[PDB]
RNA sequence: GCGGGGCCCGAAGCAUUUACUUUGAAAAAAUUAGAGUGUUCAAAGCAGGCCCGAGCCGCCUGGAUACCGCAGCUAGGAAUA
RNA sequence: UACCUGGUUGAUCCUGCCAGUAGCAUAUGCUUGUCUCAAAGAUUAAGCCAUGCAUGUCUAAGUACGCACGGCCGGUACAGUGAAACUGCGAAUGGCUCAUUAAAUCAGUUAUGGUUCCUUUGGUCGCUCGCCACUUGGAUAACUGUGGUAAUUCUAGAGCUAAUACAUGCCGACGGGCGCUGACCCCCUUCGCGGGGGGGAUGCGUGCAUUUAUCAGUGGUGACUCUAGAUAACCUCGGGCCGAUCGCACGCCCCCCGUGGCGGCGACGACCCAUUCGAACGUCUGCCCUAUCAACUUUCGAUGGUAGUCGCCGUGCCUACCAUGGUGACCACGGGUGACGGGGAAUCAGGGUUCGAUUCCGGAGAGGGAGCCUGAGAAACGGCUACCACAUCCAAGGAAG
């Protein structure tokens, strides 16, 4: 109204936090941050409601102000961050090392990380400037901007950053052939292979994916993110591996499983 | 209070559109800064951000732009001399944007004697001596006599705009915006838009 | 209602106040308010004004212009302190700082001294 | 038959006039540069946006107005006004209720450029969006086709 | 697009224009429609389930899916008007 | 459940309504043992309101020269704990109500290539050639001590004292490079000559940001007057950045030399760039009843055109000068609404009918209109000024709503 709002009613927050309708009027607000707010997933409800460690929103509060919670190698203090996609939180004294994807129902998942793979991250450019004085710049996924990038990195390309160092590892050019995953619309969480980028002049490009059991969908440019060369992934994927199972089909491997 | 929004206007059709909120704060008051000729006063407002915009309520100089020969100087203002939108500014001696100014000849006098070392704005002569009779002879050397005498394809200047020169002060343009930024830059009239407002001033 | 400087009218008129003039001290940050002051100029209708020596002439008025109270705060800025003593230069701030004595009765007698500032 | 008519100097903004005249640049033949770009999504740029003599700020080919957003189409029924016809682009609406249509329409003033000669009443003209204008006119004329024409006696 | 040849097809013109139809995006939850689950039952709620032989650093699993008009944006169709 | 039943007549077949019947939602009537969820001053009065309350806030880390306390660990800067006050940051959210508002809001859609954005993150923060820097200047609160008023979070005078408050201002990097200039090159064609070069003596300017002009055409987009490069110059005193700040563990070199040089992790601020949260203005299509409302809008902006003025930016948003336009029976314009819009709700063969003040999203407004201050964000009302309306205290001078 007058000015930004900073509060959040329960039943208007993403539902992919699966949050409850009963326990209070409010949500969490993630805070301004490096994702958006409806993409993204704050520091609360992680650890009160996907892994347990905490019951209220003070245990939550009590186990960050001792400094250890580190996000992409960073201790982050406050318990509304916002998370994101493709980070690795790090809890550094029971060492779990979590990776943020999201699983094949649309909501981030609880997905364990070796601990040397928990080095990097993965970042979707979203544009690549020449800054002053004639230098590059690049600007990614998340808030991270990249001085001196390799200028092979074009538009909406993946790059592969470590943290405690901060410059690009390996780029991963998008083309067809490659092995994407969809964070946005209505078949985000799927993994599949790239087959073709339509393009449009001045309207939204959309592209097809094939994934590697046949059934091929459309998303458009925008939501599109590569993690593959080819057809092998950079980072260890969830269970399901991004195969979006039928009702029936998500019915008998359930209900054969409890036999 | 004054306003800039569009709900206060009669609609395209011809009806009265009745007000569906207050007046808001984003179509600040918009008064008049006038800057005008004199001293140089300059005050600062604030506006949404924290941001600072300089009115000009007063001022005295310019940093106007020459172009065919690409020298800047800064350069006080006489006179105005003719106004576009309003004939009535110019009897107030207000500068706005893109009004015609007259300022002085004596920056681009000397840079052009020190440049080309030709005299100039000289009809008469014999009054020379002081600092017009050294400049153009100054004891050169061999190859600094050589790029100077190289230079008689790129001294002329068109017979419409050396007219002035003679006689003190040259007619200009302000391509800046007073009371905005707080200053009065722009260009010099020449060429076929001089034939221009030199008929739009012949003919008041 | 309290007098205040540069009205040049006697009597009484209602200024609008802002931080930083006098007689108003805001509640909230960018107040202005509207309150009655009274004039500079003085008049038979004051109940009190104030009066300041600027010249001590004959004798002492007892109770008045005697009796010199201790100016118990010394200087606590490494500037004000340097400047007070006399010290040229690099004259060890630390050493000729001011100590404040306290006696309370049911206390051992202390004393206090400042932080250093600049 | 000249262009300025206004009562300030009408020309193009990036263009610069002068160029060292002298005993090269002789006043006997002379042309100035003129500015023109290429909108984008394949629409032409005509003769009369080069080779013309023309000025405006308004126009998509040679002043700074920069077409992005939606593309429609109409008719232009009147061509007064100078420098802006008003076109009319009629449609059609469907009633579910009654499960058939009602033949509606609503008319919007667009900027003719002067890039374009035989603009007469009741052609095609097919016309993309920009900023605002003026107070009514928010579009730009991009690509006249004539009708009704061709050979009259 | 495997200055002049071959298993070769992209940019380009859409060479009347539309209506219509089909497809694909993108569409906030709650609610409704419904999947799951002895809240003891039910209206509801989104939980819960499983052996302790103690190693049980506790294990497994859910929190679906369908419906979002017309208007736009895509591709395909050309009878009908 | 795609459903009917009684009534005009002496009877008859009809047309037609009436009545019956079933929901659900306000109220009311009699009645009411137990337990799970649970609306609830919306309609009429967006009427009036006593009283009490709902926005405030210390870290290891801005300022303790209150004994309020401390072991006053000891002959001196401060063992800490700290009230109060200065500074900073919130108080622009939430809540409430539905009065206004009929292409307006709002909904889907699509833009900002026409702008701003505290924060959050991520960048940038020795690029500038120029007799305190080992630290510069002046005040002020809390405090002390006098007060004035019937009466308020009213405040006065004088004495003290601080800063991340309010201002000033430098060292180092800094050795120079470049460009514009410019007293010797004679080795070239001195043959009378014209010469072809590199070079110094010389004085200016030099980064980012702001402002204007011109030149060229690294990276981009469907598309630039984009980004980046180049040259001439600007830099507003109510003056752009280029750290005179505070914690913690303390370590290293010590050759000048036992006093001077080097360092780990932070916490703060800092122009600009992107991000995030946004906001604003635009495009398309969509809204109820009325012709006992058929022409409207333009002196007084109605539609456009040039030039501007301010505005954060586009634009009659204003102003001047010109053009005579724009909308309309495909329902303009005027009127009404018991009109907040929507997700929705009741209904239930299909098509529909009707409700939607009400927890979700959005908008509007705090008695009525209006004007502003601070701030990144308010034309704010548990902010201020004024009128109107209503109303409180007075010791009748004023005070506060």
């Amino acid at each position: 109204a007058r000015g930004p709002k900073k509060h959040l009613k329960r039943v208007a927050a993403p539902k992919h936090w699966m949050l409850d309708k009963l326990t209070g009027v409010f949500a969490p607000r993630p805070s301004t941050g490096p994702h958006k707010l409806r993409e993204c997933l704050p520091l609360i409800i992680f650890l009160r409601n996907r892994l347990k460690y905490a019951l209220t929103g003070d245990e939550v509060k009590k186990i960050c102000m001792q400094r250890f919670i580190k996000i992409d190698g960073k201790v982050r203090t406050d318990i509304t961050y916002p998370a994101g996609f493709m980070d690795v939180i790090s809890i550094d004294k029971t060492g779990e090392n979590f990776r943020l994807i999201y699983d094949t129902k649309g909501r981030f998942a609880v997905h364990r990380i070796t601990p040397e793979e928990a080095k990097y991250k993965l970042c979707k450019v979203r544009k690549i400037f020449v800054g002053t004085k004639g230098i590059p710049h690049l600007v990614t996924h998340d808030a991270r901007t990249i001085r001196y990038p390799d200028p092979l990195i074009k538009v909406n390309d993946t790059i592969q950053i470590d943290l405690e160092t901060g410059k690009i590892t390996d780029f991963i050019k998008f083309d067809t052939g490659n092995l994407c995953m969809v964070t946005g619309g209505a078949n985000l969480g799927r993994i599949g292979v790239i087959t073709n980028r339509e393009r449009h002049p001045g309207s939204f490009d959309v592209v097809h994916v094939k994934d590697a059991n046949g059934n091929s969908f459309a998303t458009r440019l925008s939501n599109i993110f590569v993690i593959g060369k080819g057809n092998k992934p950079w980072i260890s994927l969830p269970r399901g591996k991004g195969i979006r199972l039928t009702i029936a089909e998500e019915r008998d491997k359930r209900l054969a499983a409890k036999q | 209070g004054i306003s800039r929004d569009n709900w206060h206007k009669r609609r395209k059709t011809g009806g009265k559109r009745k007000p569906y909120h207050k007046k808001r704060k984003y179509e600040l008051g918009r008064p008049a800064a006038n800057t005008k000729i004199g001293p140089r006063r300059i005050h600062t407002v604030r506006v949404r951000g924290g941001n600072k915009k300089y009115r000009a309520l007063r001022l005295d100089v310019g940093n106007f732009s020459w172009g065919s020969e690409c020298c800047t100087r800064k350069t006080r203002i006489i006179d105005v001399v003719y106004n576009a939108s309003n004939n009535e500014l110019v009897r107030t001696k207000t500068l706005v944007k893109n009004c015609i100014v007259l300022i002085d000849s004596t920056p681009y006098r000397q840079w052009y004697e020190s440049h080309y070392a030709l005299p100039l704005g000289r009809k008469k002569g014999a009054k020379l001596t002081p600092e017009e009779e050294e400049i153009l002879n100054k004891k050169r050397s061999k190859k600094i006599q050589k790029k100077y005498d190289e230079r008689k394809k790129n001294a002329k200047i068109s017979s419409l705009l050396e007219e002035q020169f003679q006689q003190g002060k040259l007619l200009a343009c302000i391509a800046s915006r007073p009371g905005q930024c707080g200053r009065a830059d722009g260009y010099v009239l020449e060429g076929k838009e001089l034939e221009f407002y030199l008929r739009k001033i012949k003919a008041r | 209602f309290p007098m205040k400087q540069g009205v040049l009218t006697h009597g009484r008129v209602r200024l609008l106040l802002s931080k930083g003039h006098s007689c108003y001290r805001p509640r909230r940050t960018g107040e202005r308010k509207r309150k009655s002051v009274r004039g500079c100029i003085v008049d038979a209708n004051l109940s009190v004004l104030n009066l300041v020596i600027v010249k001590k002439g004959e004798k002492d008025i007892p109770g008045l212009t005697d009796t010199t109270v201790p100016r118990r705060l010394g200087p606590k800025r490494a500037s004000r302190i340097r400047k007070l003593f006399n010290l040229s230069k690099e004259d060890d701030v630390r050493q000729y700082v001011v100590r404040k004595p306290l006696n309370k009765e049911g206390k051992k007698p202390r004393t206090k001294a400042p932080k250093i500032q600049r | 038959a000249d262009i300025q008519t206004e009562r300030a100097y009408q020309k193009q903004p990036t263009i610069f006039q002068n160029k060292k005249r002298v005993l090269l640049g002789e006043t006997g033949k002379e042309k100035l540069p003129r500015y023109y770009k290429n909108i984008g999504l394949g629409f032409k740029t005509p003769k009369e946006a080069i080779e013309g003599t023309y000025i405006d700020k308004k126009c998509p080919f040679t002043g700074n107005v920069s077409i992005r957003g939606r593309i429609l189409s109409g008719v232009v029924t009147k061509m007064k006004m100078q420098r802006t016809i008003v076109i009319r682009r009629d449609y059609l609406h469907y009633i579910r209720k009654y499960n058939r249509f009602e033949k509606r329409h609503k008319n919007m003033s667009v900027h003719l450029s002067p890039c374009f000669r035989d603009v007469q009443i009741g052609d095609i003209v097919t016309v993309g969006e920009c900023r605002p204008l003026s107070k009514t006119v928010r579009f730009n004329v991009l690509k006249v086709t004539k009708a009704a024409g061709t050979k009259k006696q």
